[PDB]
């Protein structure tokens, strides 16, 4: 197993279910496996098989189909945790070799009950006229408005997860290097 | 983690010499060395199916490798190259039954033609707004990591001297200062939500940690300022009931 | 066609000891060796200039690799297994895996495996089967190995896929060698006394290609059912050599003749008189 | 169960004085592997001798060939000295010529 094609990304709401799909060409096959990554930690293994077709472990499943040349990672009632790179692997005969695919970028878009949009303005600790901008505690959006000013830097969606508390937030962080700038830009 | 792999970041000059030294202890037979670049995906460098024998995988120049205890796989780099910046992953399966491959954190290399390009973090923390505990009834820490040059960095936050994971959103892709250069100083940015309560507290420190990874002893520096190296920048604030 | 119609390799790890084991390989065409295995490099010996036969060097890198790590693999695994499976040192273990061409086009692949000198296991349809000669120890080992599925995924890929493809390949490379035919050698002798007044006509047959021959004592049209054939015992070169006796009195001798049909003949056969 | 090897010596060519030749001998028949095969000339042992890869046919039971160039006289005899565990002392076969 060589040629391995499966999609660059896939987007999916939280709770839902995903089926990530993979197609391979073997001129000798010795099984089939998926590996979760996330950025930017090292590949984990997820799933080994060898025969057609189904098998299960917790909220995934995977499928392999060797007459069909076609294997398929299932997602049940989805979390944030799962939004991850998922590799395609198939082993060469016999053994030691693996050729990994190019892989699947899973985006896991967060479900809010209580989303409340506020933005915020948080000063320096160490001590002058510094500041930063906080849009906070939204759902979807995406972004009202995304690095507007040449100077104004405005990162990406962070999902935040108090665990003990049981608290999801969605937030964003804004900022300008020069003296004065109002969070409303 | 049963995979040990040393360094976890490199920074070096096109010509220089390195070793990524691969450390297993389950007694596994199989050993392997991949470097992972944008998709593109997982390509193999070189493999050792016993403590004697290597053999060569995808991509095996211009790359050395040792085995001498079934324990330890070295990768080698003679004379460094732009081309060979990439993240390297080793990873370790046994002789029956495996099935699986175990994996080592990875290491991030940098081949630059001039080590001049590299910058240390400027870290601040942004202490929250009183408008979020009045609505809330959390409060939002900010810390703030700019100018730093490779995105060789490891944010962490720190309450009352003991290291926290919950309630910590750290920027999954670091910001690029200039989008339209090459050699532009990265930025990162980090969330720390608490109880207002918490934060409510004077004895409650708060301390969000950037351990960056630049120069080496080894490494010549010829400049008009502080030698960018392997350091950790601090950025610290106590609680307020006012 | 006329020669070899199937490919085989052996395997012979002979244990002494927990610390001590050797294992000795070599490729097959019937009973023609085009491949030695130097268990010291854990590299192929090829001994015909055709015994790579179709196949890129990447191929037989390829399948050198997984014979070596399995040769390792094997030895130590069964050195770690022989007190589960109450193994007495010294003990000897043989395997002979190929495929082989038969008349029709069917090209059936096979994987046999020996424990002392009686059958162990064997390799039908990608699965284990074991002998009743191994008993519950090869009940017990087929049993485990069927656990492993994916070995099994390369002892189906290599027979029935690999195989196939190599032996066309090594058929058709070498036939100025294997589809050759060699004249034999004929000449007659007198053997040790069969009694008092009892002569020993024996009728040698040497350096003949293929193996299919035919030799016989013959009084004119007549064959004499006395004739004890020998075994067809090889020869260097990819040659062979048979002997054909015949107990008969003084008198007797006189008028007999041997005829040998080999198909490097030609439809003549040879036909040698006995001469007092 | 282990097998006793059979030794078979023979010739390449016709017994001719003074003309070259090859003396094979083959062991065939034995298991285990493990056997001390060598080629005589008039009982001392001959340096220079070939011999064949381990083989082994149908039944398990190995079989291997030792064979070596010689120039036949009448006054030379020639035998194999076969050594297996199966023998009490090393089995020798004298080569007859016919
Ligand atoms: C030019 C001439 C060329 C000629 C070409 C013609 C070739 C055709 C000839 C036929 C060749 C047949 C040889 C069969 C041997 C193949 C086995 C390779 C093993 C490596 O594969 C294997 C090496 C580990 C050694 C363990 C030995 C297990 C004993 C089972 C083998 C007996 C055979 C089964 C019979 C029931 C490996 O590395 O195991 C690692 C993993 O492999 C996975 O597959 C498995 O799922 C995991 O459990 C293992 O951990
Ligand atoms: C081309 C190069 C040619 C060189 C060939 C190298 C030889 C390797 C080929 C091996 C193929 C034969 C495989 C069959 C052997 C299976 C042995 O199984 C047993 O009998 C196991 C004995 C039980 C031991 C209990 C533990
Ligand atoms: C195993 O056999 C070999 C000789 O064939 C010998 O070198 C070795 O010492 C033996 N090992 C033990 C533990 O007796
Ligand atoms: C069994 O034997 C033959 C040849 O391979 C074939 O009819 C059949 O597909 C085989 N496979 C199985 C799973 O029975
Ligand atoms: C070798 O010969 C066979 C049959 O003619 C064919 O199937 C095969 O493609 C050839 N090449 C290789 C590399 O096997
Ligand atoms: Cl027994
Ligand atoms: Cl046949
Ligand atoms: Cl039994
Ligand atoms: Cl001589
Ligand atoms: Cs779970
Ligand atoms: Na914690
Ligand atoms: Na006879």
């Amino acid at each position: 197993g060589q040629n391995i094609d499966q999609p660059t990304e896939m987007t999916a709401t939280e709770g839902a279910i995903v089926q990530i799909n993979c197609t391979y060409q073997t001129s000798g096959f010795n099984g089939l496996f998926w590996y979760q990554q996330h950025a930017g930690e090292a590949p984990t293994f997820l799933s080994y098989n060898v025969l057609d077709g189904l098998e299960e472990k917790g909220r995934f499943s995977s499928f392999l189909s060797r007459s069909k040349g076609y294997s398929y990672l299932l997602l049940k009632e989805l979390q944030m945790k799962d939004s991850a790179s998922y590799l395609c692997a198939v082993r060469n005969t016999g053994g030691f070799k693996t050729i990994f695919g190019a892989g699947t970028r899973l985006f896991v878009k967060a479900n809010i009950q209580n989303p409340d949009p506020a933005v915020y303005q948080l000063r320096d600790s160490k001590s002058s006229d510094k500041s930063v901008c906080l849009f906070t505690d939204f759902d979807s959006q995406t972004n009202v408005s995304q690095s507007k000013d040449s100077d104004v830097y405005i990162t990406d969606k962070c999902v935040l997860d108090m665990r003990s508390m049981d608290f999801k937030s969605n937030s964003a962080v804004a900022w300008s290097n020069k003296s004065d700038f109002a969070c409303a830009n | 983690a049963g995979v040990t792999q040393t360094p976890k970041f490199r920074v070096l000059k096109t010509g220089q010499s390195m070793t990524l030294l691969c450390a297993q202890d389950m007694n596994h037979e199989y050993m392997y060395w991949y470097r992972q670049d944008p998709g593109m995906g997982l390509r193999l460098i070189h493999y050792s199916v016993g403590e004697g024998t290597t053999a060569k995988g995808e991509v095996p120049d211009g790359y050395n490798v040792s085995r001498l205890k079934k324990q330890n796989f070295l990768l080698g780099l003679e004379s460094a190259a732009p081309s060979q910046t990439s993240v390297y992953f080793c990873a370790s399966s046994p002789r029956l039954a495996g099935d699986e491959q175990f994996f080592g954190p990875g290491t991030r290399l940098t081949v630059l033609e001039d080590l001049k390009n590299v910058f240390p973090p400027e870290v601040a923390v942004f202490e929250p707004s009183e408008a979020e505990i009045s609505h809330t009834q959390k409060a939002t820490l900010v810390c703030l990591a700019t100018g730093f040059y490779p995105d060789h960095v490891e944010l962490s936050w720190w309450v009352n001297g003991k290291e926290v994971h919950s309630g910590v959103c750290t920027d999954p892709q670091p910001l690029k200062e200039q989008p339209a250069l090459n050699d532009s100083r990265y930025a990162l940015s980090s969330r720390l939500r608490v109880s207002a309560t918490f934060w409510q507290n004077p004895r409650n420190h708060f301390r969000c940690q950037v351990q960056f990874y630049g120069l080496s002893e080894n490494d010549e520096w010829t400049q008009d300022r502080a030698k960018p190296v392997t350091q950790i920048v601090s950025a610290e604030a106590w609680g307020r009931a006012d | 066609f006329q020669g070899p119609t199937s490919f085989h390799v052996i395997q012979t790890s002979s244990f002494t000891n927990s610390t001590w084991a050797q294992t000795q390989g070599s490729g097959w065409l019937d009973d023609l060796q085009i491949h030695g295995w130097d268990s010291d490099s854990g590299t192929a010996i090829f001994l015909k200039p055709w015994s790579k036969g179709n196949f890129s060097d990447k191929e037989v890198a390829e399948l050198e690799e997984i014979f070596r790590v399995y040769i390792f693999g094997f030895a130590r695994e069964v050195q770690d297994f022989a007190g589960d499976f109450q193994m007495k040192y010294p003990f000897e273990i043989q395997g002979i895996a190929g495929c082989e061409l038969h008349s029709g086009g069917a090209i059936v692949s096979f994987l046999r495996g020996a424990l002392g000198g009686l059958d162990f296991l064997s390799v039908k349809n990608a699965s284990c089967v074991p002998s009743p000669e191994g008993g519950s120890r090869a009940q017990k080992f087929c049993a485990l190995i069927i656990q492993y599925q994916g070995i099994m995924e390369t002892v189906r890929a290599l027979l029935y896929e690999t195989c196939p493809r190599y032996l066309l390949g090594v058929l058709n490379a070498g036939k100025a060698d294997l589809q050759r035919q060699v004249k034999p050698e004929a000449w007659l002798s007198s053997g040790p006394s069969p009694g008092p007044g009892r002569l020993q006509l024996v009728c040698h047959v040497s350096g003949f290609y293929p193996k299919p021959v035919w030799v016989m004592w013959m009084r004119g049209e007549q064959e004499q059912q006395g004739t004890q054939l020998g075994d067809i015992l090889p020869n260097a070169n990819w040659t062979w050599y048979l002997r054909a006796t015949l107990d008969v009195a003084d008198g007797e001798a006189a008028g007999l003749s041997c005829r040998v049909k080999h198909s490097s003949l030609e439809g003549q056969d040879i036909i040698l008189y006995w001469r007092g | 169960i282990q097998r006793t090897p059979k030794i078979q010596v023979y010739s390449r060519h016709p017994a001719e004085n003074g003309k070259s030749n090859f003396l094979n001998c083959y062991v065939s028949g034995f298991h285990p592997s493990d056997i001390e095969v060598d080629l005589l000339k008039n009982g001392e042992r001959i340096e220079k001798v070939e011999h064949s890869d381990l083989s082994f046919s149908k039944d398990w039971s190995f079989y291997l060939l030792y064979y070596t160039e010689f120039t036949p006289t009448e006054k030379d005899e020639y035998a194999c000295r076969v050594n297996h565990v199966t023998l009490s002392q090393p089995k020798i076969v004298k080569w007859d010529r016919d």
